């Protein structure tokens, strides 16, 4: 069972350089050969290069020849993937395949790095609540929510009660805006009669930018 | 580079049925006199690294359920899922490792083809605590539908809306395999009360009529 | 009826690349990972097939070849690629369906030696999986050499030093290729 | 016997394409492995490109990509095509019978390449009168380009005491060249010398005839 | 890629005596090691290869020595000629490599340059420009000054020497020092002077001449 454990999520100004590094664990390794893919938000997998980790062979393709540089370190069993200058258009999440050899399939994948090129700098998310009315009732169950907008980078953690409410909860994915930063709302659907006898919470955490935010949905 | 295309695109089969993906190789994955054609598919479940389900279009990696098949020879390939459960719903791909410029699929997108269920519909006016700060979010719910595919049109004093929503949709439920959506009308508050009724119009399969959220500041 | 693996790896001494070994095995159960998941290899490159997945695959054939070469020339083992060993000694085909193993080997091989030898003139490059043991003198002009060395005639081997004195990249290499055979017959190599 | 003699060398400006040929006697060129080798004006010898015997070509990383080497049986020559050209590729291209990959045991003349965004120019020829036991006198070769020009006292019949002195490059881009003779007096008069100086770049051939003022 | 270094990086000895050049390597080369001798003006001549072996045609007098890292060519019993600048090449990896060369030199008697000085022709002062030309024939040691003085006034920034290298005949070496000048500045100097000091000369020894006589 060989595994392939890459480095932390990135964020990082266009024209900075970036190094991600992937190092692998497993008695069978110096047979398996470690490649690179990159999958741009909601799309298919790309793959970037290959090498060798014992002589350093690297074969890149031809989309990503020059523009990205591979390398190896056989003394630490880690590889690498370094930008010499990050571009806007490099926000991706870039796996590490492991496979036992060159033209063969890749069996060991990563956790995969999450790499955010952008221009914008840190913003604590700004938390609203989505009040329960009756225009936010279905007779029996009453639907209500949270306003997670205008903050940097991902991610943002969100639970209601601590927790506690997990069933009937909607956390929506994260949409950027056009103004560089992303929203993101969360609703749960609890029944009609308890909106006075229990108390809903939803808690927002932005560990990038130690934002805390515990806001109290009312009607 | 040898181009690699899926088919479908989407695809939705119920509990238990037999699920079927394509894979067409613009041209020969064999790498030598073998006859074994080199071709591989991945299965990556959302927020999931992929996973090697079948190599040389009919070996399957270890720990691969029976219920997964591969077919195939020369350009045309085939995945087969023979009894569809709740923990086969992801993207599968298929990449050739014939020559050095490794080439994947389009990826398919496999979904549990359950009953048409109606959306229930919420509108939510945007806060007091937002307003101060000159903008106004109003966001329309659509909870618990299947089929995903659902229209959902602003109307602010029966006009329609145009560049200011945006739209997103949550993963295929585990238990219900529904889908939940929230469109999100963003304003500023100078336009926020310059008008009286926001209305939310959601067309969906499952409803005989499109159903109108609104409310009156 | 175990494969004669060890034989091959394990053996006291090896053959000159001019003159490489080859070994042919068949009618057995190949158990790999006695050899793999063992360490002690500085290159292990496969091409084409997966030495994870070989204990459950059957191939007609095996093939292990053993050589010597300096850890500078370890690299031209492998499709595709040039040199004095990869034209004149030994030669992979560029759709080479096996792996290329090697290690070093200061310790057995070097004397402070003067034995393992490799072809340094040919006419033309070596096809691929061809041995050529000629120790006839190489004519490099018009005139006939007649068997002796001389002017225009040169001896076509060549010994490596191998002292242990050297660099790691002068160091001799044991290397060891397995090429994997799966004709039309019954299989008679497979594993578990 | 082996001979190894070069052509094609000359003026070239960057970025172009200059291919030369190395005449081969005394062994079969495709049995053999040959190299090329530069050495920039005052400096040392650098490896450019060999080709093997059985035709596999290996080249140096400052060429890589840009200069090929190519043999043909049929005339027995070795060729070397230079493109690309940058200044620094300037220097004197030796062609070198290559002994397996390892050492060069017989060599070339030799043939420079000069690769300048200079235009070629002939020479000036000037004579140098002798000063009113031993007198001397000579020419002056100024303002060429490129290397080199060959100098004559006599059409040959002059060679003892005849010292030419390396060139020079003066501040307008342009070579300089001095040759001078040491001549004992009282043949002055009884004996008439002509320097005959040629420039092969520019095909200028010109005999000054050196008086006594 | 391994370098070569060698000690010294010039040298000089008497005809008889015994020469000893050093190479040393970045990394050990196991022997692969070549020497060749370059006269000037000719190719490179292969001397020694595996760092032991003589070619063919090396006279016994010339014996290679070492391995590894550290080398030695040792030359004994100098004739005339026989100095060049010697290379050592390895061969142990690629890229193949040389070293920046052993300039040698044979040692003679002190011998005083002959200095002869140039007025510029007619015919080149037609032409704009005027060229003096001082010659130091027939000289040893190599070393040695030369200053202009026009009107004793020192000239500076505006002359260029050239000196050959030794001679067949006697080990003698020769300069020139050529003063480039408008036609419109030579015409308002009068008399142009060259300053010779050399080991073989007890006084700076200068040569003159007036314009228009
Ligand atoms: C060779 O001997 C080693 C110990 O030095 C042993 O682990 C290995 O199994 C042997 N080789 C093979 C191919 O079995």
């Amino acid at each position: 069972e060989v595994q392939l454990v890459q480095s932390g999520a990135e964020v990082k100004k266009p024209g900075e350089s970036l190094k991600i590094s992937c190092k692998g664990s497993g008695y069978i390794f110096i047979t398996y050969w470690i490649g690179w893919v990159r999958q741009m938000p909601g799309k298919g997998l790309e793959w970037m290069g290959i090498i060798y980790p014992g002589d350093s062979e690297t074969r890149y393709s031809p989309s990503f020849q020059g523009q990205v540089t591979i390398s190896a370190d056989k003394s630490i069993s880690t590889a690498y993937l370094q930008w010499s200058s990050l571009k806007a258009s490099d926000t991706a999440m870039y796996y590490c395949a492991g496979s036992s050899g060159i033209f063969t399939p890749m069996d060991v994948w990563g956790q995969g790095t999450t790499v955010t090129v952008s221009s914008a700098s840190t913003k604590g998310p700004s938390v609203f609540p989505l009040a329960p009315s009756s225009k936010s009732t279905s007779g029996g169950t009453a639907a209500l929510g949270c306003l997670v907008k205008d903050y940097f980078p991902e991610p943002v953690t969100v639970s209601w009660n601590s927790g506690a409410l997990t069933s009937g909860v909607h956390t929506f994915p994260a949409v950027l805006q056009s103004s560089g930063l992303y929203s993101l709302s969360s609703v749960v659907t609890v029944p009609s009669s308890s909106l006075g006898t229990q108390t809903y919470i939803c808690n927002v955490n932005h560990k990038p930018s130690n934002t805390k935010v515990d806001k109290k949905v009312e009607p | 580079d040898i181009v690699m295309t899926q088919s479908p695109d989407s695809l939705a089969v119920s509990l238990g049925e037999r699920a079927t993906i394509n894979c067409k190789s613009s041209q020969s994955v064999l790498y030598s006199s073998n006859n074994k054609n080199y071709l591989a598919w991945y299965q990556q479940k959302p927020g999931q690294p992929p996973k090697l389900l079948i190599y040389w279009t009919s070996t399957r990696e270890s720990g691969v359920p029976d219920r997964f098949s591969g077919s195939g020879s020369g350009t045309d390939f085939t995945l087969t899922i023979s009894s569809l459960q709740a923990e086969d719903v992801a993207v599968y791909y298929c990449q050739q490792y014939s020559s050095t410029p490794y080439t994947f699929g389009q990826g398919t997108k496999l979904e549990i083809k359950r009953t048409v269920a109606a959306p229930s519909v919420f509108i939510f006016p945007p806060s007091d605590e937002q307003l101060k700060s000159g903008t106004a979010s109003v966001v329309c719910l659509l909870n618990n539908f299947y089929p995903r595919e659902a229209k959902v049109q602003w109307k602010v004093d029966n006009a329609l809306q145009s560049g200011n929503s945006q739209e997103s949709v949550t993963e295929q439920d585990s238990k219900d395999s529904t889908y939940s959506l929230s469109s999100t009308l963003t304003l500023s508050k100078a336009d926020y009360e310059k008008h009286k009724v926001y209305a939310c119009e959601v067309t969906h399969q499952g409803l005989s009529s499109p159903v109108t959220k609104s409310f009156n500041r | 009826n175990l494969c004669p693996f060890g034989e091959v790896f394990n053996a006291t001494r090896f053959a000159s690349v001019y003159a490489w070994n080859r070994k042919r095995i068949s009618n057995c159960v190949a158990d790999y990972s006695v050899l793999y998941n063992s360490a002690s290899f500085s290159t292990f490159k496969c091409y084409g097939v997966s030495p994870t997945k070989l204990n459950d695959l059957c191939f007609t054939n095996v093939y292990a070849d053993s050589f010597v070469i300096r850890g500078d020339e370890v690299r031209q083992i492998a499709p595709g690629q040039t040199g004095k060993i990869a034209d004149y000694n030994y030669k992979l085909p560029d759709d080479f369906t096996g792996c290329v193993i090697a290690w070093n080997s200061n310790n057995l091989d070097s004397k402070v030696n003067y034995n393992y030898l490799y072809r340094l003139f040919r006419k033309s490059n070596l096809k691929p999986f061809e041995r050529d043991i000629s120790t006839e003198i190489y004519q490099a002009g018009s005139t006939p050499c007649n068997g002796v060395e001389g002017f225009n005639c040169y001896f076509p081997l060549q010994s490596y030093g191998f002292q242990p004195t050297n660099g790691v990249g002068y160091q001799p290499y044991r290397v060891v290729v397995l090429s994997f055979e799966l004709l039309h017959a019954p299989a008679t190599v497979c594993g578990p």
